[PDB]
RNA sequence: AAAUUGAAGAGUUUGAUCAUGGCUCAGAUUGAACGCUGGCGGCAGGCCUAACACAUGCAAGUCGAACGGUAACAGGAAGCAGCUUGCUGCUUCGCUGACGAGUGGCGGACGGGUGAGUAAUGUCUGGGAAACUGCCUGAUGGAGGGGGAUAACUACUGGAAACGGUAGCUAAUACCGCAUAACGUCGCAAGACCAAAGAGGGGGACCUUAGGGCCUCUUGCCAUCGGAUGUGCCCAGAUGGGAUUAGCUAGUAGGUGGGGUAACGGCUCACCUAGGCGACGAUCCCUAGCUGGUCUGAGAGGAUGACCAGCCACACUGGAACUGAGACACGGUCCAGACUCCUACGGGAGGCAGCAGUGGGGAAUAUUGCACAAUGGGCGCAAGCCUGAUGCAGCCAUGCCGCGUGUAUGAAGAAGGCCUUCGGGUUGUAAAGUACUUUCAGCGGGGAGGAAGGGAGUAAAGUUAAUACCUUUGCUCAUUGACGUUACCCGCAGAAGAAGCACCGGCUAACUCCGUGCCAGCAGCCGCGGUAAUACGGAGGGUGCAAGCGUUAAUCGGAAUUACUGGGCGUAAAGCGCACGCAGGCGGUUUGUUAAGUCAGAUGUGAAAUCCCCGGGCUCAACCUGGGAACUGCAUCUGAUACUGGCAAGCUUGA
């Protein structure tokens, strides 16, 4: 880089990049929780696995990390998927 | 945001502002919206040296429109007929 | 109201789908002769109710695949 | 941008006085008017349409003093202009500051009245201009400079002016060196002798 | 009112003619180039070729009113001393004005460049639904209580450098929980779940340490619903050439389900159906950024897309994502490649299609300039800083426009030149001479406008506990111009400093002599040159343009010579050898109906600029500018029904 701010800028963008990426990993580790438990067949589990779930991406897109429509597919689709496990 | 500004045309030596609605991030010279009137600077005396259309100018700034400097002091100007 | 085109089913042997030719009569820009041309749109078709022959009434929607962009509202005529 | 040379070898070859001197004298008496300078003047020109119509063009040319760039351009502008394109061409020319300045008297000649408009020795509704194809309007004041008042050239040019016939769109007071521009000149009230017709059909080759 | 005032031919085939038919010329124009020549000014324009390679300088920062801090320098405070009697110099303190480096915010996605790619992925016109949107703006509510880090810094250390490594300390409007959770998200519902940040000015009782949470104000933070703007997406019509490219396509076409996106969608995956496009030209090949517009033309058309503005695409080449409201990012990151460079040989650095400039290519295209004074943009409460945007300046007759290079008189019709039938004629009022003026250039003096604002004071009003702060409105005081020796005005001097280029047989305005002798040469064509050349070359004279004039290139015109307007086919080029016939084009007559074509009106849109009309300002003009007209189109709505089309019923004259 030849000017001073993209120095700063390229620091600063790295370090962000590895910040959103643990929360990603994070959020996606319980969203296959989620999945997981309804392709066990368990519904009780995924209910439990569902409920742990939705703050985190409710967090993360309050934070920025996702967007509200993102979360609320994720939200909808578990949903959906686990009420036809009975 | 949307501001309401000066454009320059005319020639060299002898500019003719005209007033004009736009995004401000376009070029002076560039996309405007709206043109909402004029003002030349070394019109000559029984000449109008500046018109504004007020209304327009009141809408744009109800809609929640920035005024650069030099139209709020040609605003005020035209107000003190 | 809602803007619509009337056409005429030339193809359905797609699940769901027709193929409708709709009709214009323009003037020649340079002769100025009335001449005819055709446009095919991909309409869709719940229930499958259009066949082949049928004057047929579609209107503009949002995408339901790469070329459908038209839905059926009425058969106006069956063959 | 000015013709420089002699001034009646252009009118013995138009084949008429274009009033090019003052008028102290007689045409006939200053030079063989009536044969076209040059070797073989003397020779009788057998002249084809197109010679015909450009030479009128020269002629009218060479009588206000303009150049071809400029007159081509007052043919634009008269054609654009409504009505009839020769009577707009004439009108046009005759609006010129320097001729005008000659037909109210202050100059001996057009090359005078144009030098007269050059040296800042005219005003204009109380303004110097020194544009000698400036047009002057209607109702308009065309006036002598006070520190040119006392120039002799000008005492001359105006008892000269009145050896020709008066200009009857025009209202010269010689006491004060003003006049006014009352109207634009009609076809009636120019020379007869200048067949516009003539220059319109050459601009369409 | 006004805004469609518009249309020329000529030469050449023949012994001659009429026709046909090509070729050639006169016009206008240009980002031009070349040759000759060259005075001034105004406005504009200036790498069309190598999207070739680039030395050097500059083109993006800013905020201390987010934060820890103190590298400076400037004060304040303590001591000492040459002391020169309190002026100086050296140390200690961030205590203040401030501020290097660092954390954090915002900007760097704008502005600027280029046209490589792109033939519809784009562009233009008109519609549309399944979306996001920083800064700006409206409304309703919140802004509680905690925690763990980390740069800077300190110590040690690797390396030539670039760049790192280890340990320890620290702050926030950096980061993360907890609480709060409804016009928000999921859900039929019940329910479940999600946020935040402080800073600054002033102050009495200062409720407590001279600060603050004590009050107020300003500003900032979070949530949701709006506005505005911007962006993403879909559809129809239009937008080059080639059929000596006729078949193309397997995520291909559609469906279901899962995933994915801000959002619809084969966007992606699994399965099922076997589809989808194409002679109304698919696929393939060649060329190409598109438009408003520009040139030409009477128009219809033809050609074209430089400058200005809108849209797109690209940023050494190929690929990729990260951050972010927004980028798959010209002056950011990563990988690979070719070149250039540094190296201690381990390893590193770079991207002018930003402005200026260099080399190179080329027939050809400019200065390594000044200033942020104005307009606009970034950051900032502001002051202000940054801004090769921009405003200006330099170079170039590149274009357009204006002006000057003098005016009047002057026969001796002077000399000299040229021609001469030797009489004379012409150059020619031309010159000389005589009277005059002095634009422009030169010299001296005066002198607008582009300046709005901002800064200090004040008085009033609004706020609050407060004559405090802050905001607003007036008034007062000093100021802000790169251009710049500005435009412009006045004075001095003296015609004094200022004319060339092409052509002259016909087209085509303009004629003689001499030289040469099918030679030298000219030439757009017809042609010219053979010893009396208006055609070659010089001279005299003349013609046309004129600070330009010629030549070359290129487009339209003339060319009704691709003919829609607006042509032909017996013999000039041209009727398939003759038919049948699908598609296609066309359709006798009457009534009814429909309203698709057609016609009328209205509405929305058709950016601005450009063109045109009427005006205004630069002394005029070019140029700038107000309003209108126009944008001949598209869509929608409402009407008309004669004609064409659809539908229904007929009729008999075509069959
Ligand atoms: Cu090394
Ligand atoms: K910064
Ligand atoms: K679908
Ligand atoms: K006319
Ligand atoms: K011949
Ligand atoms: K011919
Ligand atoms: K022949
Ligand atoms: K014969
Ligand atoms: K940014
Ligand atoms: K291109
Ligand atoms: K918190
Ligand atoms: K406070
Ligand atoms: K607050
Ligand atoms: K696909
Ligand atoms: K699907
Ligand atoms: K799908
Ligand atoms: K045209
Ligand atoms: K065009
Ligand atoms: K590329
Ligand atoms: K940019
Ligand atoms: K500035
Ligand atoms: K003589
Ligand atoms: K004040
Ligand atoms: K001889
Ligand atoms: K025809
Ligand atoms: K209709
Ligand atoms: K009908
Ligand atoms: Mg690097
Ligand atoms: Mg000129
Ligand atoms: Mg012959
Ligand atoms: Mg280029
Ligand atoms: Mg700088
Ligand atoms: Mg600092
Ligand atoms: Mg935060
Ligand atoms: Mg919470
Ligand atoms: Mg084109
Ligand atoms: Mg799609
Ligand atoms: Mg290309
Ligand atoms: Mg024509
Ligand atoms: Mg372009
Ligand atoms: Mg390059
Ligand atoms: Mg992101
Ligand atoms: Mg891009
Ligand atoms: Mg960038
Ligand atoms: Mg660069
Ligand atoms: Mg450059
Ligand atoms: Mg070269
Ligand atoms: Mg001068
Ligand atoms: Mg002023
Ligand atoms: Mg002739
Ligand atoms: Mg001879
Ligand atoms: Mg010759
Ligand atoms: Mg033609
Ligand atoms: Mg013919
Ligand atoms: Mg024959
Ligand atoms: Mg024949
Ligand atoms: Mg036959
Ligand atoms: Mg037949
Ligand atoms: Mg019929
Ligand atoms: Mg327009
Ligand atoms: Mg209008
Ligand atoms: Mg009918």
């Amino acid at each position: 880089a030849n000017i001073k701010s993209a120095k700063k800028r390229a620091i600063q963008s790295e370090k962000a990049r590895k910040h959103n990426a643990s929360r990603r990993s994070m959020m996606r580790t319980f969203i296959k929780k989620v999945y997981a438990a309804i392709e066990a067949g368990d519904k009780a589990a995924a209910q439990k696995a569902f409920n742990e779930m939705q703050p985190i991406v409710d967090r993360q897109a309050a934070k920025g990390l996702i967007h509200k429509n993102k979360a609320a597919r994720h939200k909808a689709n578990l949903t959906a998927q686990i009420n036809k496990l009975a | 945001m949307v501001t309401i500004r000066l454009a320059r045309h005319g020639a060299k030596k002898r500019p003719f502002y005209q007033v004009v609605v736009a995004d401000s991030r376009n070029a002076r010279n560039g996309r405007f919206i709206e043109r909402v009137g004029f003002f030349n600077p070394i019109a000559s005396e029984k000449e109008e040296g500046t018109r504004l259309d007020l209304d327009r100018i009141a809408h744009w700034v109800g809609q929640g429109a920035t005024i650069s400097d030099r139209v709020a002091a040609l605003i005020k100007e035209v107000n003190k007929a | 109201k809602i803007r619509t085109l009337q056409g005429r089913v030339v193809s359905d042997k797609m699940e769901k789908s027709i193929v409708v030719a709709i009709e214009r009569f323009v003037k020649h820009p340079i002769y100025g002769k009335f001449i005819k041309r055709t446009t095919k749109l991909h309409v869709h078709d719940e229930n499958n109710e259009c066949g082949i022959g049928d004057v047929v009434e579609i209107r503009e929607c949002r995408p339901l695949s790469k070329t459908k962009s038209w839905t059926l509202v009425r058969v106006v005529e069956k063959a | 941008a000015r013709y420089l040379g002699p001034k009646l070898k252009l009118s013995r070859r138009e084949g008429t006085d274009l009033f090019l001197k003052s008028g102290v004298r007689a045409i006939d008496t200053k030079c063989k008017i009536e044969q076209a300078p040059g070797q073989h003047g003397a020779r009788k020109p057998r002249l084809s349409d197109y010679g015909v119509q450009l030479r009128e063009k020269q002629k009218v040319r060479r009588i206000y003093g303009v150049l071809e760039r400029q007159f081509r351009n007052y043919y634009k502008e008269a054609a654009r202009l409504k009505g009839n394109t020769g009577e707009n061409l004439l009108a046009l020319l005759e609006g010129r500051l320097d001729n005008v300045v000659y037909r109210m008297g202050f100059g001996a000649t057009r090359a005078e009245a144009r030098q007269l408009v050059s040296h800042k020795a005219i005003m204009v509704n109380g303004r110097v201009v020194n544009i000698a194809s400036y047009q002057v309007s209607p109702n308009d004041v065309v006036s002598i400079r006070e520190k040119a008042k006392k120039q002799s050239r000008v005492k001359a040019a105006l008892e000269l002016a009145e050896q020709r016939e008066k200009p009857t769109w025009l209202e010269v007071d010689a006491g004060k060196m003003e006049g006014t521009f009352k109207r634009k000149p009609e076809r009636s009230d120019l020379s007869a002798d200048i067949n516009e017709h003539l220059i319109v059909e050459l601009y369409s080759k």
